[PDB]
């Protein structure tokens, strides 16, 4: 957890969330449940789709190998053929496992900003009008139904409506 | 109350990947971009199916071992496959001269058509169909390669050889001939009369002149003497010219190249399965959508990337507990 | 937006400043304007011409080549050459290429760093003596004339003033 | 400080912090003191030997090098040896000194996140109960003896303690 | 109220980044660091002019092709301009032995001084200025390659030649000889008497013994008979030594070589432009500061490197809407 | 009041790193992985000892230069060290052929053990103990090399030669063997009688043919006349085969190749010290732990990487103030 979220302040996943990699769990009067971030879940997976087929097309000329053959008097030039496409071998083989390496790294934080700001996405809404528990989670001072926890899910929460 | 909470997706996968400062991270979804299955047989390339020389080496199928004959007449291949150690190469003992830029010359050709150029019948002053060998047997008789004629002395004579070819044809001509370095000067003159000879050959490029050498050397396949084979490329329209009074190793078919294309000459001990195939390797084919493979670097076809590594999987998804 | 501040919570960008990357904007008394962070602004600066200089200067050993020429039977060490110089081509094109698709991102991140931590810088400094909007703005609870200001911006804001 | 928090927000490092990277500072009515986290400490240190020893271990299959020989007339593959073996050499140099220069950077970040989120795991802990000073600092509002800060250095920190 | 805002910089610029994971990305600032411009001619490279070979090539410049006098006398170059395919190369038929590793000489060297170490008037007892043919024509008329003398039989003799030279110079020696390779031995004896003949060279460290090759070949450029030529590289105090009774195309000008340093030998069809530059390529000269170019990879100079993209742009300013 | 404070490390450490985006960061811990020292000696490796042939070049030893005899009886060894420019080579001018390729072989070889294959005391009508020269002196009195025999003749007759050597051993076998090119025919005469020589040497594999140049050349070491030498490998139970009527320098001692293995040859100035070593370079050993070193490319042992930089220095702590 670079970003401190998930594993973080977060204590884990949620099982229950099949629709998208982050998204919101409520509970209020009419009932509870789990409801992916279309949004920050999309630009999630051109990131990825975008990463995984950037690498795959960085590295399409890499390069080939042909046979060649040489004579008992021509030991140091098969020597050389030999050292060269071995050494290309290796060369292209960290080149490869290095950026699995680097990118894996990157994406999983890169999973961990999303939700953190998600989170903070959220918390800039419900200003004094619900307190912060610690675990992801809101509690409110005010009452919130199914349509004042869409108007968050899309970004519109009417921060008027009192306090204390 | 009321409460909203913000989290992650978790599921039930066992897919580890790697980082730089963590191994063995389960996480949610990763995508395997490492190829590590091969079918274990020789395949067709597309379509078209590789030549396989079995105990025949490159050498053999060309000057036409007689234990080679299988591969006498060849239709167009996709690549070839030759073991490490092949048992029917030059039955009678001697050197291939440029053999591996031969080879190399191969890997760039795809269909030969083998031609008479030289009848065995057109050799009027001398013995054509003599030139055999124990050595070189067929069927437990002694033969000889097909493709090149050994000529020896008629009637105590060995009369000096001139003989021209115009490649009247459009494709390129793999010619190949030889000479015959005996071990005394008694075999010289029981095969050739003429105690002292050469071979000349000459083209628009080549100019050169072979002397054979008498001399005594080891056993090879039972035999002290020597057979060295030479080849060059006729283009359309050029000639050949030979002279010679003696030790010449004459041609008699020669090899249009009809089909130049990418190919390659697989070392291989495996042979001939019945499939197909977009990607060959030594060991094996392969069907892959996968950019890389560890199979082997030697690789024919549409194919991924070779690459040392036994492992290459790149997360997707989020960790997972 | 890995930290969330650039198209994030700050919902774009102020064509007005042109005297910096980062900066504020005010509006008083005596009247509103704009005015860049020349710290972290110069850092910025120090952190984007190290890293070009550093990407130039890494890479300036790279791989000459020279013309050889072969023969007709020259054919096996002429595609050695040819497929030498065209591997050591192909490994530093990628080199270069993935060296800027990486330095990229880690360089608008940085900006994004940047912002995130500026807001930060004054979010601590004005703590309840102004609120948070959301968008990057503080609403003042007291009055700040061009002094105050002045004093925010260089890190020496007197939080001594009371509240309510 | 990509994170704002070494050298941020947090004015300086602690000389008498001597078991750990990041740690505490306590001053309380049976006196004042220094703990290291040893949780983000140990998680730390697990962070940085598993990168060296994956960066050389990544490394170990380079390039090695045979002396050949060639004559007068054999000019032409000579300078193929020579500029070959001298290509592998530089493009592993590059290799070398590119990912000491990465991963420095990485590293340094990775420390910063380290503080910042385990100052984000005390505050999300002592909420109202303390005053945020901005340096790094709580004001508590309530009492803490050694039991209370224990409590806290372990996440057991119990809320339930009023306020005002 | 009264109110402060933290922001950043925006402005009208349109130059996209790509990164890893987003392409086409709109930002503010934004540096290109490659080169993708040249100007389409061969210019001076630093003040010193190239040598552009026409339709000559480095055979016919060296032993001194009669279409090729333009290049007589050759002042100091920076590079050699040479086309894929010259018309003036060696108009009698023949080869060059080791011609690649010679132009590989020439990549090392900056320049040439055309000294004559034998005078034609030098030959007494032999003619040496009937070694003509119309293969070499020269203005309509039988000529020759002029650095080198074609020797024949003089009063229907040919004694043998013991020639020596010393290289009393502080220079190496390019030296470069021939030998003919007649159709037939009416022509042998016709040019040089003596039927069975030889040229031996030696030096300290050169040590050969060349025999001409009689026989029919097809005929090229008119002719089937060949020449084929030597060269060597004479030390300081180094002396040639040469014994001949026949098919000896003696040498008559060498080439010392005062300025060795970087040169190189492109490939291209360009003509001489009137500019200077620091870097050039095949297909054009570049002015740049840029660090990367894309335009050719054999280049010369104060050069950028070579790369394969298209596209290189580090960002500099942050993200733009 | 009461405080609890969340703060970080700092200490007392000086240890600059580099980034991307600064250099000179000075940090609390780091780890250098860059070796930088060296012994400067030459060092036994893992417990065998060098071959420092020190003014004797591989041909001097190899071919028994009389002021090489230092190394006539030569243990196993690690590895090869020549220098650039050794004066103990060919006593006799001329060449060796195929020198390149005999090194590199030798690059794969760690223990010879030199043989009688064919006695001094066998040469019955020819004189074996004449065969000497100024330009090879031996303490102020000419000589050979030892390993090889000048053959030349006995009472004004040169018999021809016929000798053959089955390889009863088991390790294959270096053999060495030359040919005398003289000056003119009268010292052809004077050393073999017979104006018109030749050597014809065959295994299963080698089939060769040698004649003498006579020829005026240049002097060295006050000789115009030349020494070349060959070299072959005969295989277990196989023969090598000689035919000479003149100019044969006949082979005496051969090498066994009882180790083969991974070796070297260097070319340093140095000499041997009393050292051991896990990994040695032209300019010493190294006794390290870090995975990478900048002193030499050329290496032997269980060596770092070799890195062009001189400073590789990996951040483990944090930023300090
Ligand atoms: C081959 O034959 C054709 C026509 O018969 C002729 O044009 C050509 O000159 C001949 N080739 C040679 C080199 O003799
Ligand atoms: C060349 O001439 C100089 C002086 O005339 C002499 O020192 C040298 O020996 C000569 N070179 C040879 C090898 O004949
Ligand atoms: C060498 O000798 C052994 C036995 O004496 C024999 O088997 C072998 O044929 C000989 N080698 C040759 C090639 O003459």
């Amino acid at each position: 957890g670079l970003f401190g979220a998930i594993a973080g302040f977060i204590e884990g996943g949620w099982q229950g969330m099949v629709d998208g990699w982050y998204g919101y769990h409520h509970s209020n009067e009419q009932g509870s449940g789990y409801a992916a971030d279309k949004e920050s879940t999309q630009k999630a997976i051109d990131g990825v789709t975008n990463k995984v087929n950037s690498i795959i097309d960085k590295m399409n000329t890499q390069f080939e190998a042909v046979g060649r053959e040489f004579n008992n008097l021509e030991r140091r030039i098969e020597n050389l053929n030999k050292k060269m496409e071995d050494g290309f071998l290796d060369v292209w083989t960290y080149n490869a496992e290095l950026l699995v390496l680097m990118e894996n790294e990157r994406t999983l934080d890169f999973h961990d900003s999303n939700v953190k700001n998600l989170y903070d996405k959220v918390r800039l809404q419900l200003r004094d009008n619900a307190k912060e528990l610690g675990n992801g989670c809101f509690e409110f001072y005010h009452k919130c139904d199914n349509e004042c926890m869409e108007s968050i899910r899309n970004g519109t929460y009417n921060y008027p409506q009192y306090s204390e | 109350q009321d409460q909203i909470c913000i989290g992650y997706h978790a599921n039930n996968s066992t897919e580890q990947v790697d980082t730089i400062m963590e191994k063995n991270v389960t996480v949610t979804h990763a995508q395997d971009i490492l190829e590590k299955t091969h079918n274990g047989k020789l395949c067709d390339l597309d379509g078209v199916k590789p030549l396989i020389l079995r105990d025949c080496s490159v050498a053999g199928w060309l000057l036409g071992n007689p234990m080679c004959d299988e591969f006498i007449n060849v239709p167009e291949w996709s690549y070839i496959v030759e073991k490490a150690n092949p048992t029917n190469d030059l039955c009678y003992p001697g050197s291939f001269n440029d053999y591996e830029e031969l080879k190399y010359l191969l890997s760039r050709i795809n269909h030969f058509e083998k031609i008479q150029i030289i009848p065995k019948s057109s050799w009027s002053d001398h013995e054509a169909s003599s030139g055999v060998s124990s050595a070189c047997p067929y069927l437990g008789s002694p033969s000889f390669f097909r493709n090149v004629v050994w000529l020896i002395k008629k009637n105590s004579a060995y009369p000096t050889i001139k003989k021209s070819y115009n490649n009247t044809n459009q494709e390129d001509l793999l010619v190949l001939w030889g000479i015959h370095h005996p071990n005394d000067a008694a075999e010289q003159t029981r095969l050739y009369q003429n105690p002292t000879t050469y071979i000349s050959i000459g083209t628009s490029t080549l100019n050169q002149r072979l002397v054979p050498k008498i001399a005594t050397r080891s056993k090879v396949n039972g035999l002290s003497s020597r057979m060295e084979f030479f080849w060059t490329i006729l283009k359309p329209n050029d000639a050949i010219n030979f002279e010679s009074n003696g030790n010449f190793i004459a041609p008699e078919y020669a090899y249009k190249i009809v089909k130049k294309g990418d190919s390659a000459i697989m070392k291989s001990e495996l042979e001939y399965g019945n499939c197909n195939t977009k990607c060959q390797t030594p060991m094996g084919a392969i069907n892959s959508s996968m950019p890389f493979h560890n199979i082997h670097p030697l690789t024919i076809g549409e194919c991924p990337k070779y690459v040392k590594s036994n492992r290459l999987v790149l997360a997707t998804g989020l960790r997972n507990s």
